[PDB]
RNA sequence: GGGAGUAGCAGCAUAGCCGGGUGAGAAUCCCGGCCGCCGUAGGGGCCAGGGUUCCACGGCAAUGUUCGUCAGCCGUGGGUUA
RNA sequence: AGCCGAGGGAACUCGGCAAAUUGGCCCCGUAACUUCGGGAGAAGGGGUGCCUGCGGGUGUGUAACCCGCAGGUCGCAGUGAC
RNA sequence: CCCGAAAACAGGCGGCCACCGAGGGCCCGGGAAGAAGACCCGGUUGAUGGGGCGGGGAUGUAAGCGGGAAGGGAAACCGACCCGUUCAGUCUGCCGCUCCCAACAGCCCGAGUGCUACCGGG
């Protein structure tokens, strides 16, 4: 997969669960949708989000999180499992 | 008392999902020309036309609107024959061959295919159908097919078949039967420009649905509105009998119904996407493609009117089995203009 | 199969679309969308659209 | 006992998320930041009535409409000066 | 519990129930009848933003609060939401 | 035309396994299907989802910079709005090309015993 130490830009699309929730509710589903998809590309099994990835997709609330996020991302090995570090670009 | 015809029909009862989504003929037409009795295809979208009126009634001669339904039909492969007899109460199977070399892709319906099965053996089966069909036993003789849909990219798992032809005999089907097995057949060898056809398919779903969309139930009065019981019926029956009848609208599954439709005519066959008018070659998929499919590539049919399915499904048109007595000509109409422009 | 001409941005419209609009003094005007029909009958000026062609013909008047 | 591992734990003020910690154990305990509700009251003060509910340390059998390392709950020791 | 709905406009219903219409301020203009105090905000109509400026009242006031007018311009809409 | 092998004479044909293993389910990426279940397409013999590149569409000509503007002020300068840069900018629950990321790693259910009374070969 991905190298570690290589800093890869991942485009995470939140457009997808939109209208599969309530308005006043998407924030804190595109942060575990953010989760997940970087679990699942970076094939890592730990995941660790930056209170600025945070602070963007609450820049204007509960109701209007972006639709396309643009996050680094790098990786460790630690213990033999893999650790996503995920910043903004 | 006040009278009304009852709400909905009860000839499509029981309303449920069907069975299959590839459809299925129950009956076939008296056609006295040796040929298969149908083709299929997949649907790709609708756009409009205008032509010059052939068809008998006021309007005729002049140019009206006429909106189409495109159907993408690549070619099928035919590789079975089987016959049929007759049993105590109806027709039964007596015998079927296969051909040899199918494709790699057959096998994703037909997950158990035979192993050795070489053309030697191939020959001796045909030839023992041949010796069978001579005597007397046989009732009729159908063909088997299958779809391509690689050729279009649509697919890889396919669709299989069993196809009726026309005629009173059964040695003039076996001799037809025999010398197309084992190859393509393309739809221009078998269906006309101008014939009317018969549309089969299966149905949009809609999902679970109330009395008031499903069987046009009234809605109530703005008081019982109110009260939490508007979109809903008033009465399950009566008080004797004591039990709930079957004629009583209820709620369930809407959509997904496998139906039939008469009387569609085919307009034009076109070859590898194009439309050859009178005059020059054009094209007719439309600026951006069709909305939810691509672009055509290999083969389509210009319906008038519509169809039931949604776009990708698949569809299959017989010769009409109920036609009227004052028809319109078999020739492809007079078309003047076609449109391309986005139907997004 | 005649390509008509919408009367508030000009364009050529397809056979088969669009509307006559008809004055109970005959005139006629045609509209090739909801959206021009729209704007004509609530007062828009097509003259400041640079999605019309209005716009050039107001554009020589500069 | 069956009803039933069902109804209800919606409606009048729809609020939580990232990072760190403590701990056997953390949706719900603590610290920071983001996002939010009240805002002539859901803020600030004080009668009657209640009577120790106040404070700190230690706890989690039971109570708390869920969990709980929290607590107006349980234990020990204190606290009201004209 | 709420928002919009082409064309018609109470044909719905015991019944125009429910919803919608109107809506602030300035100016003009306002009936029958009347216990001459009222009716009366009767009714009906026009206007209303931003910018650049000119004047008036009280006041020592290029402090403060109020009152009139012209011109330019943007929008489907200027008590633009409440 | 619609339903329909649970039609108790509980069917017919073709083919694959059994007398390790034919087939199937879970799982993964998605919807043309959907209250749970079921259904359909795909899974590196690969364009299923994302991205990047382009096509088509919806609104309606971005910010910044430069020039003008009723009128005001000694002058520097203010100044609602207008023109140009600009069919622009933003967006795309639509199509196409392209292996750049992910459809990996796997795990389970599974027919398999016989007798007299026999039918037609041995
Ligand atoms: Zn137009």
């Amino acid at each position: 997969p991905i190298k570690p130490g290589e800093e890869v830009i991942f485009v995470v699309p939140i457009n997808k669960i939109k209208k599969r929730v309530p308005r006043w509710k998407r924030a804190p589903r595109a942060a575990r949708f953010v989760r997940e998809w970087i679990a699942r590309h970076a094939k890592a099994d730990e995941v660790i989000i930056g209170t600025d990835v945070n602070e963007k997709i609450w820049e204007r609330g509960a109701e209007k999180p972006p639709g396309k996020l643009r996050v680094k991302v790098v990786v460790e090995e630690s213990e033999g499992k893999r650790i996503a570090r995920v910043s903004l670009a | 008392k006040i009278h009304r015809p009852r709400r909905g029909s009860l000839a499509y009862s029981p309303r449920k999902r069907a069975k299959s989504i590839v459809p299925r003929i129950r009956s076939w037409p008296k056609d006295s020309e040796v040929r298969m009795l149908g083709f299929a295809g997949y649907k790709a979208g609708m756009t409009h036309i205008l032509m010059i009126d052939d068809s008998p009634g006021l309007t005729k001669g002049k140019e009206i609107f006429v909106p189409v339904t495109i159907v993408e039909v690549p070619p099928l492969f035919v590789y079975g024959i089987r016959a049929y007899k007759q049993g105590y109460l109806g027709l039964e199977t007596a015998t079927e061959v296969w051909f040899h070399d199918l494709h790699k892709n057959v096998a994703r319906r037909i997950k158990t295919l035979p192993k050795n099965y070489n053309e030697e053996a191939f020959q001796a089966k045909l030839g023992q159908l041949e010796d069978l069909v001579n005597d007397g036993e046989i009732a009729d003789v159908r063909l088997l097919v299958h779809t391509q849909p690689w050729l279009i990219g649509l697919k890889k798992k396919p669709e299989v078949m069993e196809y009726a032809i026309g005629g009173d005999d059964v040695k003039a089907k076996f001799d037809y039967a025999k010398e197309k097995i084992g190859k393509e057949l393309r739809a221009g060898e078998v269906l006309h420009e101008g014939e009317l056809l018969d549309v089969i398919a299966v149905t949009k779903g809609k999902g679970t649905q109330g009395p008031v969309k499903r069987w046009g139930v009234k809605v109530q009065f703005h008081k019982a509105q109110r009260a939490g019981k508007g979109r809903h019926i008033g009465n399950l029956g009566p008080w004797h009998p004591a039990r709930v009848m079957w004629t009583v609208p209820q709620a369930g599954q809407m959509g997904f119904h496998h139906r039939t439709e008469f009387n569609k005519r085919l307009i034009a066959i076109g070859e590898n996407g194009k439309l050859v008018l009178d005059g020059n070659e054009i094209e007719i998929t439309p600026k951006g493609g069709f909305p939810h499919y691509g672009i055509v590539r290999s083969d389509f049919l210009m319906i008038e009117g519509t169809i039931p399915g949604s776009f990708k499904r698949i569809i299959r048109v017989r010769p009409a089995i109920r036609p009227p007595k004052k028809k319109p000509p078999v020739e492809r109409p007079q078309i003047t203009y076609v449109s391309r422009e986005s139907k997004q | 199969a005649r390509w008509n001409v919408c009367s508030y941005c000009g364009r050529e419209f397809e056979p088969g679309t669009g509307k006559m609009f008809v004055r109970n003094d005959g005139r006629v005007l045609f509209f090739c969308s909801s959206k021009c029909e729209k704007y004509y009958f609530m007062g828009r000026n097509p003259r400041k659209l640079k999605w019309t062609k209005a716009f050039q013909e107001a554009r020589l008047q500069r």
